[PDB]
């Protein structure tokens, strides 16, 4: 061995294991899915109740970067909200210098280069987080990007990060997100995260949803309570 | 063959070799991807494939062709996170040529500045030397078209036909038999002899959705990316 | 970021700097190159084989000018050469901005070799992997110098670097004398590169630059075919 | 100080006088005011004489560095951009008025650079203290696409107007003709003003000067 | 990062330190220089190493470096490390002259360099210099002087010292043939050719294999003269004439 | 093989902070007792050679007129912490025109005690006692190489620490007097030291509410020895 | 002004195969002499001198920084300096203090070492070099020295008549100046020997 | 900047690089120093010169001021740079507080220059030990020593170097009150101790006294021959 201690050494077949070891820390965080509808993006995070002592609304795995940009994370939570600070700080310098709201193809480009810069040196480690970015503009439509711990970003019509990643995006392509508005989506986001994580491994869990589009007038915010109670009314009909 | 930490950092072996660079050439091959560039009499064509495995992924964000300047385009092989960071340097170094010197940068002077930056990574014992390659095309006055490759060792040379990636050696054995029969090359012939290079090496006989073609010509020196409709025009004319 | 700030080149218990010894092995595995001064100018010649027919041989150059009257070749690895060329291009300019005079060839080797010694002692770097051959005609008399990755330098009449350099130096010892012209030195410099080349030595397999009192210049491939004709 | 330039049908003709006056006293009678930049680009200087010397050598050193790296011929727009970016950085404390001209690939190009950093491309320019007398000759007798015999005759007439009408000017006229293939730099183009000959013999012989102490030291 | 550090500065558990003793082991091989004085004048006899038949033989000397206007030094060891030390104490003597407007005394030039050389053995995490070197010179306080430096950083005054490959063979013969204050600068030249006749294994003493430079005091000159290769071989055979007579008559 | 200087144990403490706790078991023993009449504070000297001058070494040193000290473990790096405590009491007097209390002296030193690293290099291998009389009466504090300080009533520090702490819990009560607390400590030092007790092996210093920091000398000290 | 704080005068003149240089001897502060043996001409190798005039601090300061850079040049290289090369060396030294300038004006005179050819030049206080073929002057009494040399210089002069011309040029121009005088020293150099003379001037 | 901890703690509570550097003190030449009431005496043994070479550049007894002498042991390369840093501070003390430097002040400067130097980054500790001997104001002769860890420590007689504990055991059985009676009587006390050390047969000894009003005065090898004559003759008559 010895070829996998630093992030500055290639393997004798040419790959960095410190990045691949940090990717393995993502599959212990639970599940964060997000699909974009015809006219908006809907996030969704299923949230483990570790003990009864915590408070409903603690330690949110679903951030708010700019007025229109949203973030849902999966990984090591201290590194997640560290990336959420620089992305929130990057969007401020765009507006203060260029005058208008930052677009997503540039915003996910600036963050991913900051993530990539920690996979070159022995002095730092790679981040242990993967996350998603989604927004809506009236001149651009909806956008949905995703960033791995290596620093690779792409666009998606729907993506998933967590433990059961393939078991979640199996059912995403059963949907038809090209035509659905972001009202029927909210019932379908919650349904596909109910069929995952059987009650053997986890006792109880918590739904946490997010929501952006022109129905939210471009601003990013959480769903109201009554709409996600309809999705939890749409919970126990997957047993047929 | 080895003594000290010469397997780990960029210092010399007893044989005069140094292993961290030649470990990094075969980090290009982990993409599973191959690109071909051919220079013509009055044009230059880059062709490369793209592999889209999912329907959930947006097919418009997986382009390996990048526009460096208005008259210079490039294709990237190797790992994705290091390749996109290197494009960010080349866009930056070309803008400083125009600001300092007041005219458009030649394509060989741009490739020299990239290889000098890549030389420093294999020169200090701290950094990791960016396992991805670099192929540029462009039109230079009183020189016609010209193609350059930069590898992560800091080496560069001007070519007449170029391959890079997994199937590099089989494609260069194909092209050197093609060029030494000394046929004249029009626009459509260079496109035909570049598609049929990797169509016989990879043995695919594809449809117009898996490849992407950038081009430059001395009648319109803008680097432009071909539409799938007009790729299909070349593709059905290839099967006589 | 920051650096390492410690020397990774130490003394062996046998008293030998091991990394400098290993860097000379990379020099010996380079392309062969010969250089001969003869009484009015210096001839530098190298050996340049492309790996396939696809390469454009008129794109990069081994023989490089430093100023109006100083040329420079190497025998080592590629990307390390282009670093200390650009360094030596600048050092000739700070001499000229002070003294308003082209730099003597002896004073250039004082300053290029002082870079390489400074570079083999400082923290967190491996030494260079090239040797150099530097020519020039300052104040009538020509000059021919050779540096190494350690940082030393010498004053040769004729030498050879690269592969089979121990066979080249025996060949030059039985051929070179004190009294030759420049064009006689060209014919005996192609004759010694023919000792280790491939089967065909065309006008693009080699690259020759000369100095005169008229200054340094590099031969175009037209007359290189003329010198390659009527050879051996 | 009177410098001037023109663009004829093939290239550029530059011209200047040869006088440097410290205060109101003529210090130098043969000060060369046309400088070298590249083998196709020259420049004329006016203003502070030490500031123009050290600036025209720095930029000429950098284009020698730049052209030897690129391996081809320099361009005139590069020397324009190097000058007006460093003169603006020194905020006009470097007083250097420059007339820049050369023939690159794109053709002849003539610039005039002011010591705060403002430039302009023009077909004919004059700088210096006697620039106003030389501009009146160009303003009356210019015509586009002249031949170089008309261009050499026009510039030498315009420099001579600054000789006989300005106090801080006037000696031999320098010229330089830059074309696509020919460089004719020639300092004594014409001698309009000589020195009168001496009449009285002032000549003293050895022994008319009292010496207190002498020392002799041989050399070899 | 602390795994790759070699710790060139710490002690050894036996008390000494290894890194300069390896450098003083490398100073044993690769060169031979010696000096001698007893009267007006002091000489440096150095043995050339590269004697290949294709060299230009320029730069006025090979291992002799004129430091000040009235002192010079001979060097031994790593030649690349030698060039950096030479043009380092060359401007120590000038910044002394800039400050006091007087030429530097020969002793406190040695102490200035040997404080720079000592600091690399003591902190910084740095390879020391594998260079030991002699010093000849003149000053108005003590006249002709002769010094020796070490890579550890300690110096000393001497009358005769060699740092050759068989330096210990030479020093044992120098203290068998000497005289305190009576060896003028012809007997010292005669004794110099006798010593390097022994320590050089290459016999017969080729006149191009050695270098000799003298420092004689002329009234305001202090002439440092590298004597040419036309008067070496007559001094070689002058040793060779007497040794045939001294052997046969005994 | 080689850790850093800044590495946690698998049991979780540290390495070189815990190693420095072992280093103060080699110093000379020291005893201080807080009494409502005042703080008495003693030490041994551990004289090695007959040729050694005895008064050149010291362990009790004063910080201010109302604060004394006592050191153990290593000595050469204790002189750094004493000098930082002296400057700190003068800056407090300069700006506030009053005397810094005994507790707030100690945390000014304890914040310095854990500041080694690889920026801006090892913990201090000393252990200190602080005897003083501020406005809350007489006080007695004890810091650590770890930077932990706590008010004690009768603390014994040195190589004979746990042997003295057992014999000190049985003689102390809250209503001592200063004349007998001095006599009680010299009985403990007589048991634990190597050589016989005289007027040269040890020294004492007391601080009272009335007078300032007073250190005994070889004339008023041996009356307690002969009347032990 | 600042140049008139101490006075001074330096003249160089070119001969046939020889070149002479002369200067005054007075050191003083604005009205008042102090001594009459102040050195203003300094040797820079054999057959090559330099004269300094202006503020008496920068006369002694520049002549020590220049000697500092000269000895390092002649030890790094194996030869003596050409007369043209020293002119570029001084012009570098003054221009570094572009905004903190030394208040002096150097005059360089010497023979070229290989082909024994004379050379004269002068520089302003920020280093604009001006080479001539007849004479250069520097100091406070400059205009008096132009009336001498324009009327007395001849093109091809043996070292005897070269001495007589530069003596009569200095003894009359300095006599008309108030803050310059108290003696004149004259160096005249040539390829075989070198000659220093002191003139009988007015101590008035 | 080379920032690295060099001297760290041990698993039992020691410092490796400090206790290694004390061994390098224990193989230098032996220096012995005593003190009297009006005159101090100190002198290194084991001169060990080549006896055909220079000797005024080999001296190991120097002067920091007019009133402070200093001898040392250990390796001489690290030693003389400590002296030059002590010659500056004792001069800058005079630009401050007007008196000449007391001998207690200059030893705290050397010890505090050495303690912080085992505490810093990237620095091996000093490998020397010293004896600082002087006569301050009011005429009080005293001396000190300096451990390589930086613990200044006064004495009445001391001996460091190779073969020190043998001499230091001999000094305590020999130092009486009446041995400091006369000035030349105290010199033979040193000469008997060094002759009870590494060889010291009169040619390798070099003593130097100070009579509280002078500079340091080295006797040539004529009193060292004369004192060794009368000391051995006093031993040849008693035994």
């Amino acid at each position: 061995t010895g070829y996998d201690l630093s992030a500055s050494t290639f393997s004798p077949d040419g790959r960095v294991f410190q990045v691949e070891y940090a990717m393995k820390a993502v599959e212990n965080s639970s599940t964060a899915i997000g699909i974009r509808c015809k006219d908006g993006v809907v996030f969704g995070v299923e949230k483990l109740v570790l003990s009864k002592l915590y408070e409903e609304g603690s330690n949110k795995r679903l951030f708010n970067v700019d007025r229109h940009v949203g973030m849902a994370v999966a990984g090591l939570l201290a590194d997640a909200r560290s990336l959420a600070d620089i992305a929130r700080e990057e969007a401020s310098n765009f507006r203060s210098n260029f005058g208008y709201n930052i677009p997503l193809k540039h915003l996910a480009d600036r963050v991913a280069m900051y993530v990539h810069a920690y996979t070159l040196y022995s002095a730092v480690r790679p981040f242990g987080c993967s996350f998603m970015l989604g927004s809506y503009s009236v001149n651009d439509g909806a956008q949905l990007y995703m960033i791995d711990p290596s620093g690779v970003s792409y666009g998606y019509w729907g993506c998933a990060i967590g433990k059961a990643r393939q078991a979640a995006k199996t059912e995403i392509e059963k949907l038809q997100m090209k035509e659905m508005t972001c009202r029927d989506i909210v019932k379908e986001v919650a349904k596909i995260i109910y069929i995952v994580h059987d009650e053997v491994k986890d006792k109880a869990f918590e739904l946490e949803l997010s929501w952006v589009g022109e129905l939210t007038n471009g601003r990013h915010e959480i769903v109201p309570k009554d709409i996600r109670e309809e999705a939890e009314k749409y919970a126990k009909e997957s047993l047929k | 063959s080895s003594a000290g930490f010469d397997r780990h950092i960029t210092i010399f072996s007893p044989e005069g070799r140094l292993y961290q660079v030649e470990y990094a050439f075969k980090a290009i091959n982990q993409g599973g991807l191959t690109s071909v560039a051919v220079r013509g009499k009055d044009c230059a064509v880059i062709v490369t494939q793209k592999k889209v495995p999912d329907k959930l992924l947006d097919s418009s964000t997986v382009t390996h062709l990048f526009k460096i300047t208005e008259n210079i385009g490039c294709v990237m092989t190797g790992m994705t996170a290091d390749s996109r960071s290197q494009v960010q340097r080349a866009r930056y170094e070309a803008a400083n040529w125009k600001y300092k010197y007041g005219y458009e940068i030649p394509v060989d002077m741009l490739c020299k500045r990239i290889a000098d930056i890549s030389q420093v990574y294999t020169q200090n014992a701290e950094m990791r030397p960016l396992g991805c390659c670099m192929i540029l095309i462009g039109i230079d006055e009183e020189q016609g078209p010209q193609v350059y490759k930069c590898d992560p060792a800091g080496y560069y040379c001007g070519f007449k036909a170029t391959a890079a990636g997994v199937k590099q050696t089989e494609s260069t054995s194909f092209l050197e038999k093609k060029v030494k029969k000394k046929f004249d090359w029009t626009f459509e012939q260079t496109v035909e002899t570049a598609i049929t290079c990797l169509s016989t090496v990879l043995s695919i006989d594809f449809k117009p959705s898996e490849i992407e073609v950038g081009v430059v010509t001395v009648e319109n020196p803008k680097f432009r990316i071909l539409t799938e409709a007009e790729i299909d025009a070349h593709l059905v004319a290839l099967a006589e | 970021e920051r650096g390492y700030s410690f020397s990774l080149t130490t003394f062996s218990p046998s008293g030998k700097l091991v990394q400098i010894e290993y860097a000379l092995a990379a020099v010996a595995g380079g392309a062969p190159s010969v250089g001969i001064k003869a009484a009015n100018g210096v001839v530098l010649a190298t050996e340049k084989k492309q790996k396939s027919i696809l390469y454009d041989e008129r794109s990069v150059h081994k023989v490089e000018p430093i100023t109006k009257h100083i040329g420079l070749v190497y025998s080592g690895m590629g990307p390390d050469y282009r670093v200390l060329v650009h360094r030596a291009r600048k050092l000739a300019q700070q001499y000229y901005l002070v003294y308003q005079e082209p730099i003597p060839t002896a004073q250039l080797v004082q300053r290029v070799a002082s870079v390489m010694q400074e570079y083999t002692q400082s923290g967190g770097v491996r030494p260079f992997g090239v040797s150099l051959l530097i020519c020039g005609w300052n104040e009538g008399r020509p000059y021919l110098f050779q540096s190494d990755p350690s940082g030393a330098y010498f004053a040769w009449k004729a030498t050879a670097m690269g592969k089979n350099y121990v066979n080249g130096k025996t060949f030059l010892e039985k051929r070179y004398n004190e009294d030759l012209e420049l064009e006689d030195a060209i014919h005996t410099a192609i004759l010694t590169l023919k000792e280790s080349f491939e089967g065909q030595m065309t006008e693009d397999n080699i690259e020759v630059g000369i100095c005169n009192e008229a200054g340094f210049r590099r031969l175009t491939p037209t007359e290189v075919k003329d010198y390659l004709a009527a050879i051996a | 100080t009177t410098i001037a330039g023109v663009v004829y049908k093939d290239g550029i003709v530059l011209g200047a006088d040869t006088r440097a006056t410290e205060g109101m006293v003529v210090a130098d009678k043969n000060c060369s005011k046309i400088h070298f930049i590249s083998p196709n680009i020259y420049c004329c200087g006016a203003g502070t004489a030490a500031d123009t010397d050290m600036t025209t050598q720095l930029i000429s050193s950098n284009l020698e560095l730049h052209s030897l790296s690129t391996g081809r011929l320099p361009r005139v727009v590069t020397a324009n951009r190097m000058l007006k970016q460093m003169l603006f950085r020194y905020q006009g404390y470097i007083g250097a008025a420059l007339v820049l001209g050369g023939v690159d690939v794109t053709g002849p190009h003539l610039y005039s650079i002011y010591p705060h950093g403002s430039t302009d491309k023009l077909p004919y320019v004059t700088m210096g203290s006697g620039s106003l007398a030389a501009m009146a000759v160009f303003e009356d007798k210019f015509r586009p696409d002249m031949e170089e015999e008309e261009a050499k005759n026009l510039v030498s007439e315009a420099i001579a107007a600054g000789i006989f009408n300005d106090l801080g000017s006037g000696s031999n006229i320098d010229l330089c003709v830059i074309s696509k293939n020919k460089l004719d730099f020639l300092r004594p183009y014409t001698v309009p003003n000589k020195k009168g000959t001496r009449l009285g013999r002032y000549r003293c012989e050895k022994g008319t000067t009292a010496v207190l102490t002498e020392k002799i030291t041989p050399l070899e | 990062s602390r795994r790759y550090d070699s710790r060139t500065t710490i002690f050894s558990p036996e008390g000494r330190l290894y890194q300069v003793e390896y450098a003083m082991e490398a100073i044993g091989h690769a060169g031979t220089c010696l000096g001698i004085l007893a009267n007006d004048g002091v000489l440096l006899a150095a043995e050339r190493r590269n004697i290949h038949k294709l060299l230009d033989e320029v730069f006025f000397s090979e291992k002799i470096y004129k430091l000040n206007e009235d002192m010079a030094c001979s060097v031994a060891g790593i030649t690349s490390d030698a060039n950096v030390l030479t043009n380092e104490l060359r401007l120590i003597a000038q910044r002394y002259l800039l400050q006091y407007q007087e030429p530097i005394p020969c002793e406190q030039l040695v102490t200035a360099l040997c404080d720079i050389k000592q600091a690399y053995t003591q902190f910084g995490g740095k390879r020391p210099f594998g260079v030991s070197l002699l010093y000849i010179g003149w000053d108005k306080h003590y006249g002709f002087q002769l010094y020796q430096s070490d890579p550890s950083g300690n110096y000393g005054g001497w009358k005769a010292t060699c740092i050759g490959n068989n330096s210990a063979a030479a020093v044992s013969m120098l203290k068998q043939d000497y005289k305190e204050g009576e060896m003028t600068l012809k007997s010292a030249l005669a004794l110099a050719i006798k010593v390097l006749n022994k320590t050089m294994d290459v016999s017969k003493l080729s006149a191009e294999k050695v270098e000799i430079a003298t420092l004689t005091r002329e009234n305001g000159k202090t002439v440092i003269r590298v004597l040419k290769q036309k008067e070496v071989e007559q001094l070689i055979k002058k040793h060779e004439e007497e040794e045939a007579k001294a052997e046969r008559e005994k | 093989y080689d850790r850093g200087v800044n590495t946690f144990s698998p049991e979780g403490r540290l390495f070189q902070v815990e190693y420095a706790i072992e280093a103060i078991k080699l110093g000379s023993t020291a005893i201080g007792i807080q009494t409502s009449e005042g703080v008495c504070l003693a030490v041994e000297k551990r004289i090695t050679s007959p040729l050694m001058e005895p008064s050149s070494i010291e362990k009790i040193v004063e910080i201010d007129a109302h604060i004394g000290c006592a050191m153990s473990g290593l000595i050469a790096d204790a002189k750094t912490l004493i000098d930082k405590a002296r400057v700190e009491t003068q800056n407090h007097w300069f700006t506030y025109n009053e005397t810094m209390t005994v507790e707030s002296v100690t945390q000014a030193v304890s914040n310095l005690a854990l500041q080694f690293g690889e920026e801006d290099s090892r913990p201090f291998g000393v252990a200190l006692l602080f005897g003083g009389v501020d406005e809350k009466g007489p006080q007695l504090f004890h810091m650590d190489p770890s930077g932990t300080f706590v008010q004690c009533d009768a603390r014994a520090i040195g190589s004979a620490s746990e042997g003295a702490q057992s014999s000190l819990q049985e003689v102390y009560h809250k209503s001592m007097t200063l004349k007998e607390a001095i006599k009680s400590s010299l009985i403990i030092l007589k048991q634990v030291m190597e050589e016989k007790l005289n007027a040269t092996n040890i020294e004492l210093a007391t601080v009272q509410p009335g007078q300032n920091f007073h250190m005994f000398t070889k004339e008023e000290l041996e009356e307690v020895i002969k009347d032990i | 002004s600042i140049m008139s704080y101490n006075g001074g005068a330096v003249m160089a003149m070119k001969g046939k195969n020889c070149v002479a240089i002369a200067a005054d001897r007075r050191f003083g502060i604005q009205a008042q002499m102090v001594t009459t043996d102040f050195q203003k001409i300094f040797p820079m190798g054999d057959r090559l001198y330099i004269g300094l005039a202006g503020l008496a601090t920068d006369v002694q300061t520049v002549a020590q920084r220049l000697k500092f850079r000269l000895n390092l040049y002649e030890l790094k290289e194996g030869r003596q300096i050409k007369p043209y090369t020293l002119m570029s060396m001084v012009a570098n030294l003054l221009y570094e203090k572009r905004f903190g300038p030394y208040y002096t004006e150097p005059v360089i005179a010497g023979l070229d070492p290989k082909t024994f050819k004379p050379f004269i030049c002068s520089l302003d206080l920020i280093g604009c070099p001006m080479v001539t073929d007849d004479f250069v002057v520097s100091g406070t009494c400059a205009e008096q020295m132009y009336g001498m040399c324009e009327s007395l210089w001849e093109p091809n002069m043996d070292p005897d008549h070269l001495f007589e011309t530069i003596s009569q040029a200095m003894l009359n121009a300095v006599d008309r100046d108030a803050v310059s005088g108290m003696g004149v020293i004259v160096h005249i150099i040539e390829k075989d020997k070198i000659t220093t003379r002191t003139l009988k001037a007015r101590m008035d | 900047s080379y920032d690295r901890a060099i001297t760290v703690f041990s698993p039992d509570g020691h410092l490796f690089q400090v206790e290694y550097a004390q061994e390098a003190v224990k193989k230098g030449s032996t220096a012995v120093g005593v003190r009297g009431r009006d005159i101090v005496v100190l002198g290194v043994e084991k001169k060990s010169v080549a006896k055909l070479q220079d000797e005024r550049t080999v001296r190991k007894i120097c002067a920091l001021d007019d009133n402070v002498c200093m001898a040392f042991a250990g390796l001489t390369a690290d030693a003389r740079i400590v002296i030059n840093r002590a010659r500056v501070e004792c001069q800058s003390h005079r630009l401050t507080v007007e008196d000449p430097v007391t001998v207690e002040y200059i030893t705290r400067y050397i010890a505090s220059l050495k303690q912080r130097y085992t505490q810093s980054n990237g620095r091996r500790p000093f490998g020397i030990s010293a004896l600082i001997v002087g006569f301050d104001f009011d005429g009080t002769p005293r001396l000190y020593q300096t451990d390589p860890s930086g613990t200044y420590h006064a004495w009445k007689a001391n001996a460091i170097g190779r073969g020190a504990k043998s001499v230091r055991e001999f000094l305590e059985k020999n130092y009486t009150d009446e041995a400091i009676e006369t000035d030349d009587l105290t010199i033979k006390l040193v000469i008997k101790a060094l002759l009870e050390v590494v060889q010291s047969g009169g040619k390798n000894i070099e003593l130097a006294v100070m009579r509280r009003d002078q500079s340091l005065k080295i006797l040539n090898p004529e009193e060292i021959e004369k004192y060794v004559a009368e000391i051995e003759k006093e031993k040849e008559e008693n035994e």
